[PDB]
């Protein structure tokens, strides 16, 4: 329940 | 009642020319030889006949009875390089590490010292000004660091050009992306505990866009000691987190390929050892931090806009206070100008995009010598490079007392803020017009 | 009092505006002809009757009870190419390698002269004018050099553009990358042994930005003697070095793809023959070496501001000591000014991505011959070309004194530092604004 | 009549510059200090002795 | 026991 | 034996 | 009426005093040499500069 907040996956 | 006579010619009234110029064929093979165009001599007669020197001997008159001025204005020309030795542009000290040592059974003895490392003159564009610095401190640890102990991983000082802090996450206390996002935003100087760097004698400083907020204090010495709060985070351990979806994270890399460390100050804190100026700027403490003695400002490639100082000791009569001397380094000022340099600005998106280019178009990594480590990685290129350009200067000065009888040759001098002729003068040369202004 | 009286037509006070100008249809078909703009007759007249030349025979009349003066702004425009043989930048002498041969059984004869080689006018830009140099050294080489021994190998002179120093190991001995860093810095050019280059009668050394640092002593000679301490390092033998893992290191590649040999003073030495300008500056001695007497400069591709005279020997009076004659390259002078030429600075990170892409754009490496060869490679484009670009001039002279009788028709001239017509002006005229300045 | 005198120099007419720069060496060094090139003193005298 | 300090692998 | 001076390979 | 005037420097009046002197550390070195102390050149400038 934690948001990186960032699109690892591209 | 206001004429203006030569030897035997007509006499001629109320204005006319004389000009100053170096280029002469005659005077330049006789006259001036070990002189240069900043400190030159020059016949001011103008006439085909006589030997220049016989000329010398001749006097243009402005009448007696009133007393003269002259309009003078003048074109002077350089070409000086943004990075030079004459400017202060060509050194700059700094302190390295010199040995990593394993001393008295248990002790690691780290010995630090300052040291001078200069430029190879010309080298305009800021960006590359700073990887020529960078590039100068490896220079040295190759021929003292690595046959000394330290190692790569602990190299002091690196002139950077980012906010290591955009990644960050105020509950990570890591830059999650697990990369120092690679945009330039301004130039900054990193440090390692211990090290340091100082411009006390040299302007590259303007060149980083970094200065004190009380100039004539003489004494810019920048230490890893002051770049208080603001040590560069570290970098989230992207591998790690993602392949383990608790939750990794907390996991801060401690290394990178060919294991190089990012030296953390402890095996707990989110934190490195590596000190960012920039970010003690806005980052740390305001009122106690480096943004209380430092100002942030725009780089400006030529260092520091210059002014030069004209000299025409045997025309013009000396300017209130000044005394006539024959001091070549003290002559009589009449006219001052900026030293004509001008900060040219482009447009290169193709920074970082060429930065990646640019490593494959120069056959080699000569800058990016680590390519892997976040830090010691070479610098993104910033969008918008300034460039040092020299530009002709048609200046006007004003008009100013003349001596009733100008001398067959005169002597023309350009100065520089300490006053010492500039070797970077191609071409100057001024056009004076005498002109009545009251009698005696 | 102060009238200006004309033939027959009302009579006009305190000021108006007399033309020179070469346009005017009925001028030019008469009087000028085998004239240039630069030395042109033309009517003051502008009165639609009268045949030009019995206009000749009219008179614009200042008032004779005063002194007249006139304020002369003109409007110069030029078209004059950076490279061209008026200006002497189209020649350039260096000394070169005539034969290599076998002799008198064991002895090896080397042979060199001197000679001149030339540019074909126009082509601006500096790298480009770097590379049409470098061409014409080879162009040469390809009308003697081969048939008459001498290899490839050892083509001495070239005019490269990059520190051959940056991959530089103070141990090694060598430059580790196994390649000269393909990054432009400074103009500067490399030397064999024997031969060497001479610009005594050419500007082009201003455009690689090489000044002599006592101007006037005429006589520009810089011989591969000078260029002391400061030969291009040699490289790594990258491949043994790599494959090898003692190290092979100490192995300094001898030669290249197609075997060419890169002249290394001896079996053991890191140090090749090959001298470089740009190192002996920065890189060695700097109280005997070159930097002693010669001047890293900032490039300006125009060559050199160089100022032109202007003169209207039938209008102006003659300004203080100059007499008047009749010889056109003698009159006297009214106005100087800079000839009208400036050093627009682009970006073009498009360089050495575009020497890589350049080679295919143009369908031959007719700059690039010998694209192995470290050395004899072809330099890289700087960022930031020059290019001379011709512009308008609307400058301003002052007011000068006029003759209270001007005659019908006028001759302007524009004369250059050393007094010659200049072919390259287009459009030249000026505005006179005759007035009162005292009385008789 | 329209003179500009200096303590003891020939006296001058009609016109002539005075100068207010910052960089001077020795001002720089006494003077200002405390200042930064918006808000400093400079000796307009420019006579090397004194 | 040499460092190039060159990552040539690449 | 001429040499054309000019890389025709590449 | 009775003024005494040098180069460019106030005018003085009525009387002042010129010093011929051999000590002079400048002269000596260039001007007399062969000289001595019965017939020697001397400045009477006195003008540090010069
Ligand atoms: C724990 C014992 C240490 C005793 C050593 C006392 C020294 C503390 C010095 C702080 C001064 C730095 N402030 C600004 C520098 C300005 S500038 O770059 O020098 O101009
Ligand atoms: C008011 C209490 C304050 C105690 C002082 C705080 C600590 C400050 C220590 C100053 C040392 C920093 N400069 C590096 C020396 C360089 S060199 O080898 O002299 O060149
Ligand atoms: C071993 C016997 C040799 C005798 C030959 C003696 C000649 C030595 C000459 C050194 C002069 C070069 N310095 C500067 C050139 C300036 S310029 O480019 O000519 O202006
Ligand atoms: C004080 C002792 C010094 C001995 C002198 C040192 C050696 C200097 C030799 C000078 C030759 C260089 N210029 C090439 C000739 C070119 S041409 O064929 O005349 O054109």
């Amino acid at each position: 329940t934690f948001n990186p907040v960032y699109p690892y996956d591209t | 009642r206001n004429s203006i006579r030569y030897s035997e010619l007509a006499p001629l009234f109320d204005t006319t020319r004389v000009y100053l110029v170096d280029n002469k064929s005659t005077d330049v093979a006789s006259l001036n030889y070990q002189n240069d165009h900043s400190n030159f001599l020059t016949t001011v007669i103008q006439n085909n006949d006589y030997s220049p020197g016989e000329a010398s001997t001749q006097t243009i008159n402005l009448d007696d009875r009133s007393h003269w001025g002259g309009d003078l204005k003048t074109i002077l020309h350089t070409n000086m390089p943004n990075v030079n030795e004459f400017m202060f542009t060509n050194k700059f000290k700094a302190r390295v590490m010199v040995s990593r040592s394993l001393t008295k059974d248990k002790q690691v003895e780290l010995k630090y010292e300052w040291v001078e490392f200069t430029l190879p003159e010309g080298n305009y564009s800021e960006t590359m000004t700073i990887d020529l610095m960078n590039n100068a401190i490896v220079e040295h640890y190759l021929k003292v660091g690595r046959q000394n102990g330290v190692l790569e991983s602990d190299i002091g000082v690196k002139f950077d050009t980012r906010n290591f802090r955009l990644g960050f996450d105020p509950v990570t206390g890591l830059v999650m992306p697990g990369v120092y996002t690679n945009e330039a935003f301004h130039p900054d100087i990193i440090l390692l505990p211990g090290c340091g760097v100082d411009f006390t004698h040299s302007r590259l400083s303007n060149l980083l866009g970094i200065r004190k907020r009380q100039p004539f204090q003489e004494g810019f010495r920048i230490t890893y000691d002051d770049l208080e709060g603001g040590n560069i985070p570290a970098l989230l351990d992207v591998d790690a987190y993602q392949a383990s979806l608790k939750k990794p994270v907390i996991k801060p890399l401690t290394e990178d390929s060919k294991k190089r460390s990012y030296n953390l100050i402890s095996n707990d804190s989110t934190f490195t050892q590596y000190r960012s100026w920039y970010l003690a700027y806005n980052y740390g403490d305001p009122q106690t931090g480096i943004r209380s003695w430092t100002l942030l400002c725009t780089p400006d490639v030529t260092c520091g806009s210059e002014q030069v100082y004209w000299s025409l000791p045997d025309m013009m009569q000396d300017p209130v206070t000044f005394r006539s001397t024959s001091q070549i380094s003290n002559f009589p000022v009449v006219g001052a100008e900026l030293l004509p340099v001008h900060s040219k600005s482009f447009y290169n998106d193709q920074a970082v995009y060429s930065q990646l280019i640019r490593q494959f178009t120069s056959l080699t990594h000569v800058f990016n010598r680590f390519p892997e480590n976040q830090i010691l990685a070479r610098p993104p290129a910033p969008t918008i490079t300034t460039v040092s350009e020299n530009v002709p200067a048609l200046t006007d000065h004003g008009t100013l007392p003349l001596r009733n009888s100008i001398g067959g040759v005169q002597r023309v001098t350009i100065t520089d803020a300490r006053r010492r002729t500039c070797p970077y003068v191609y071409k100057a040369l001024g056009i004076v017009s005498p002109r009545v202004l009251s009698s005696r």
